[PDB]
RNA sequence: UUAAUUGCGAUAACGAACGAGACCUUAACCUACUAAAUAGUGGUGCUAGCAUUUGCUGGUUAUCCACUUCUUAGAGGGACUA
RNA sequence: UGACGGAGCCAGCGAGUCUAACCUUGGCCGAGAGGUCUUGGUAAUCUUGUGAAACUCCGUCGUGCUGGGGAUAGAGCAUUGUAAUUAUUGCUCUUCAACGAGGAAUUCCUAGUAAGCGCAAGUCAUCAGCUUGCGUUGAUUACGUCCCUGCCCUUUGUACACAC
């Protein structure tokens, strides 16, 4: 299971039609200086390493 | 002779100064006595429906009333049951003189 | 009417209620190989009913092999004492 | 260790008081199959018979089942309380009785028929099929026909 | 040392006092031991069959030691419990008064519990010494 | 050692418990590390406890539930299914009994087995509702480390609880078997199979 | 006039007073030794104040605690809080701060509930439901 | 911005009123006051059991002494987000 | 994470008789319900430490429409009342039926809260599965949204005004 360890540096805001997902600006610990935005279902504040099964998909507001 | 002054009322302020006046008459002269004993307040509670009819959302009430009971224990011969018997009674509170 | 539910258990393989001989040699030579033994373990693998494991679990605990690591309320945990 | 072997005297099934008594279970509870004997009465019968309560129905010596059987058909003779019987002060004679497997059902029909013949409220409602103890039937007792 | 009935666990002491009541059955044996249900809430008679009377006597005597005065209704309330009234919810039901009465009178016959002023019973002077001697034994049995 | 005997004596085993921190009296909290760096700082194993029965102030705010011992969380999540509401004295009894089986079978530190099991059964990807407007539709998202631990504990508890429904095996061994099998990543685990379902569903709807 | 101190403690509605005087190391609750609890699982929960710091400070004191009210766990939480406050009180009438301040720091460093009582109390029940927040089942049609 | 037309402020509007808030009761804190066999606590006598070696567990209103930590209260303090 | 039988076995709110007959302690009788002779109390004082239950430890049992579950009935024993019959209720034995986690749909809930547990009071001569309160054990799950069901303000449109 090729995963990517990424630590967030800023939370954009909770999104979704029922507010079950959150937009976060997250950077990867390995191969740093590259920053992407990803979705989170559970509670996240900062310095949380989420296991990214796939690291190549740009996130956006969900209906 | 074991005179005890029992006071029951619903108004705390009026019952307080009656005890204060009784205890102030006690600490004058000599009258070694026991101070006010603070019995727990008896809180009546009758819960009733607000609706006089049967129609309406279930909204209950609680009409409560607090009884404050304090007794004053005296110990002296007849030379103060000519003196203590002069009741310092305000509206509300009542006194019951009990000996032995 | 309608239930929308199933009604069946399986197939009750009723077994020993009184300890016999042909399995008395079995137990004495088969449970000393149990790293973990308890009431339910020989109920499943050794296929023993209700009121025989408790006697058998009391059997070896008092007599020999398996030892009281933790015998307590509704759980008698014993090991492969050797 | 309280472990004993078996020689072959175990019988997987019994037949007491003209009814099926399944083995493989304790004697105190294997006698509950008899129509008219419950957990307490079976415990009482086994206690006075000295049949080693922790014994399976199959692993019972035949000399103890007759002693149990005789207590079933005549409990009051064996020091059983008069208040431990299902049929007390029988309407026919008055002696304290105890109906058995076939007597429990048969005697039940006789008293309903006696109630029915006298045209009492309980008898007529029993024939009708409704409740006879005064329960509500407006919302209960539906899936009966 | 200074061991006593309060210096012992409940289960070990009651079994120990039951042990030192079965070996010589001096106290009594009522005629209806095997037919009582201990209450109107309990559904089945006790499964101890042969004993259960000195077991209750052991528990009653130990209960008497830590207290001053009790009554048969007090024992009924203590030894009662919830009753399964069919589909209706559970409810507290007192124990069998005759059973506690026979135990309490039996403890009087041996000389372990006697009547006390202000009503009720109380541990006996011979009762206190033997019950304390039991505690000195059950601790040293495990030692 | 310290053989101090007071006026009221205490067994030497309890005197031994004062050497190291609580230790559940037999099981090392130390030498237990969460393998995944993702679940660090959210699976509390540093703080030791005699028992898993404390009246903590954990639900008042957002993240004090992370500052809760992982063993205690297992007892809390084992307290479900309706009739088994409350009775926390029971819940720690299975936990103690189950934790023992993890020592008798698969002889490592059971606390270590617990922490690696939850890190191996926590979903990494999950789907979410996005129906927006048009009957239904799924869409895959990620799982926070806190939700990974919460989902991992919930899956283990429900799996053993369901597998103990109308079965001779007690909840103690059912919990032990579920945790051991999930610890080594075997397919027979209910929690592992559920993690496969959620990840596959999210992968298909990616 | 023999050395002695007194304290108190509550969990939900229980009370536990520890008359910690100068003795030979006797810890008793309701006349029974400390080793006889009742849940038999929280025995180490009441053993707590005994074992955080060590038994050497407990060798010159006797803690006698009487408890009333609450459930079995509430009684246990009353006992542990009372003896923990009893230990500091004995150190708060005889012994120095270094004995007391690191005693009174370490107790809260593990858990604040040893000295600070639980502030939460049962809330009154409101009409329309079996509890405060809970409400009866409402329906239409 | 706030639970709140609750405030900052803006401003052909100024000054206001009701509601909300404020207020009252209860639940929490007081080892600070007043105290108290109709609540207790400790001590002195009488007395019991175990060990007696130093103690522990108890019973006892006319055996008295001292205290209010726990038990109840009345007057008060504390919380204002510092 | 069970039922049953033994033990340990801890609460809070509240009520209670005068010219009446209430709360009843204690002793005795009865398996039990209950009966009997007395005692204390107009009440922090006596009922009552309401020794409550859920709870825990020993055992019985076993995955079995079975020791789960107690509807349905039969017989007997008592209490309340002038009167109980379409059983008031309580106690004992026996009969042991549906029900194996519940379909479309839907109710309540963010901390001692939910839920499990019993108690007191109200109706009361007797009768709780009800209600009002009290305490006991005590979770998981959010710290957000207007997607669904509704609300407030402003802008906008209206052939609505008993007003979608």
């Amino acid at each position: 299971t090729p995963v990517t360890l990424a630590k967030v540096i800023k939370v954009l805001g909770r999104t979704g039609s029922r507010g079950g997902v959150t937009q976060v600006r997250v950077e990867f610990l390995e191969d740093t200086s590259r920053t992407i935005v990803r979705n989170v279902k559970g509670p996240v504040r900062e310095n949380d390493i989420l296991v990214l099964m796939e690291s190549e998909r740009e996130a956006r507001r969900l209906r | 002779i074991k005179i005890r002054i029992t006071l029951t009322s619903t108004k705390v302020k009026q019952l307080e100064n009656v005890s204060s006046n009784i205890v102030k008459n006690a600490e004058q002269h000599n009258l070694v006595k026991k101070g006010p004993v603070r019995l727990p307040t008896k809180v009546l509670k009758i819960s009733t429906r607000k609706t006089p009819n049967g129609e309406g959302s279930k909204t209950w009430e609680t009409y409560e009333m607090r009884i404050h009971k304090r007794y004053i224990d005296l110990e002296a011969p007849v030379q103060i049951v000519k003196r203590i018997t002069q009741i310092t009674i305000e509206p509300g509170v009542d006194v019951e003189v009990v000996v032995a | 009417k309608k239930k929308w539910s199933k009604k069946s258990m399986k197939d009750r393989a009723q077994h020993a209620v009184i300890l016999d001989q042909e399995k008395y040699d079995r137990i004495l030579k088969e449970v000393p190989t149990y790293r973990y033994v308890s009431v339910s373990v020989l109920v499943d693998r050794l296929k023993i009913g209700g009121s025989l494991a408790r006697i058998a679990l009391r059997h070896l605990e008092k007599e020999g092999i398996i030892k009281p690591i933790s015998k307590h309320s509704k759980q008698a945990i014993y090991t492969r004492a050797t | 260790s309280l472990v004993v072997q078996e020689q072959g005297s175990f019988q997987h099934i019994l037949r007491l008081l003209n009814t099926n008594v399944d083995g493989n279970i304790k004697i105190v509870y294997a006698l509950t199959t008899i129509k008219g004997v419950g957990r307490r009465y079976s415990n009482l019968v086994c206690k006075k018979a000295d049949v080693d309560l922790h014994k399976r129905a199959g692993e019972l010596t035949q000399e103890e089942l007759e002693r149990i059987v005789q207590i079933m058909q005549n409990p009051t003779h064996y020091k059983i309380p008069a208040w431990f019987l299902n049929r007390q002060n029988d309407i026919t004679d008055g002696k304290d009785y105890h109906t058995l497997a076939n007597n429990v059902e048969s005697k039940l029909r006789d008293d309903l028929e006696r109630l029915k013949k006298i045209r009492a409220h309980r008898g007529i409602r029993h024939f009708w099929g409704l409740r006879v103890r005064g329960q509500h039937t407006k919302t209960t007792g539906r899936r009966r026909a | 040392p200074g061991v006593s009935v309060r210096d012992v666990a409940a289960q070990d002491f009651i079994n120990a006092y039951a042990s030192f009541l079965q070996r010589q059955g001096k106290l009594e044996v009522p005629g209806y031991v095997d037919i009582v249900k201990t209450s109107s809430g309990n559904e089945m008679p006790p499964q101890d069959a042969e004993g259960w009377f000195y077991k209750r006597a052991a528990s009653v005597a130990r209960h008497i030691y830590m207290r001053k005065q009790v009554g048969v209704g007090k024992l009924n309330k203590l030894y009662g419990g919830a009753k399964s009234r069919g589909v209706r919810p559970y409810k507290h039901i007192d124990a069998s008064g005759s059973i506690n009465r026979k135990v309490l009178q039996a403890l009087e016959k041996i000389g372990i519990v006697e009547i006390s002023p202000k009503g009720g019973r109380r541990i006996s002077e011979n009762g206190q010494r033997d019950l304390d001697r039991i505690a000195a034994q059950t601790l040293e049995e495990d030692e | 050692f310290t053989p101090v005997v007071l006026a009221t004596p205490i067994p030497e085993e309890v005197q031994q418990a004062q050497t190291e921190i609580k230790l559940f009296n037999k099981w090392s909290f130390e030498e237990v590390e969460v393998k995944d760096a993702s679940l660090v700082d959210y699976v509390q194993v540093r703080q030791p406890i005699f028992v898993a029965h404390t009246a903590g102030r954990y639900a008042n705010k957002r993240f004090r539930k992370a500052q809760c011992p992982i063993i205690e969380r297992l007892t809390n999540s084992l307290m479900m299914n309706g009739r088994n509401n409350g009775k926390k004295l029971k819940a720690v009894r299975i936990i103690k009994h189950t934790l023992d089986i993890i020592n008798v079978l698969t002889d490592q530190n059971p606390i270590q087995v617990v922490v690696d099991a939850i890190t191996n059964t926590g979903p990494r990807e999950d789907t979410t509702r996005v129906g927006g407007g048009g009957a239904a539709r799924r869409q895959a998202v990620d799982v926070s480390p806190l939700r990974r631990v919460n989902q991992a504990i919930a899956l283990l508890t429900i799996g053993a609880r369901e597998a103990a429904f109308r079965n001779i095996k007690t909840i103690a061994e059912t919990l032990a078997e579920e945790l051991i099998n999930a610890a080594k990543g075997s397919s027979t685990s209910y929690a592992i199979k559920k993690k496969d379902e959620l990840e596959r569903v999210a992968k298909s709807n990616r | 006039a023999v050395p002695s101190v007194q304290t108190f403690g509550k969990k939900k509605s229980a009370t536990a007073v520890a008359h910690v005087k100068a003795g030979k190391g006797l810890i008793k609750v309701n006349g029974s030794p400390i080793t006889l609890v009742e849940p038999e699982i929280l025995r180490f929960k009441v053993y707590e104040p005994l074992l955080l710091v060590g038994l050497d400070k407990f060798s010159n004191i006797d803690i006698r605690v009487r408890v009333t009210g609450g459930g079995h766990v509430s009684q246990v939480y009353a006992i542990r809080q009372a003896i923990a406050k009893g230990l500091v009180a004995y150190h708060q009438k005889y012994v120095d701060e270094q004995s007391k301040n690191e005693l009174k720091k370490a107790f809260t460093s593990y858990d604040r509930t040893l000295l600070i009582a639980d502030s939460r109390r049962p809330e009154p029940k409101k009409f329309g439901g079996k509890g405060a927040r809970s409400r009866f089942q409402k329906s239409y049609r």
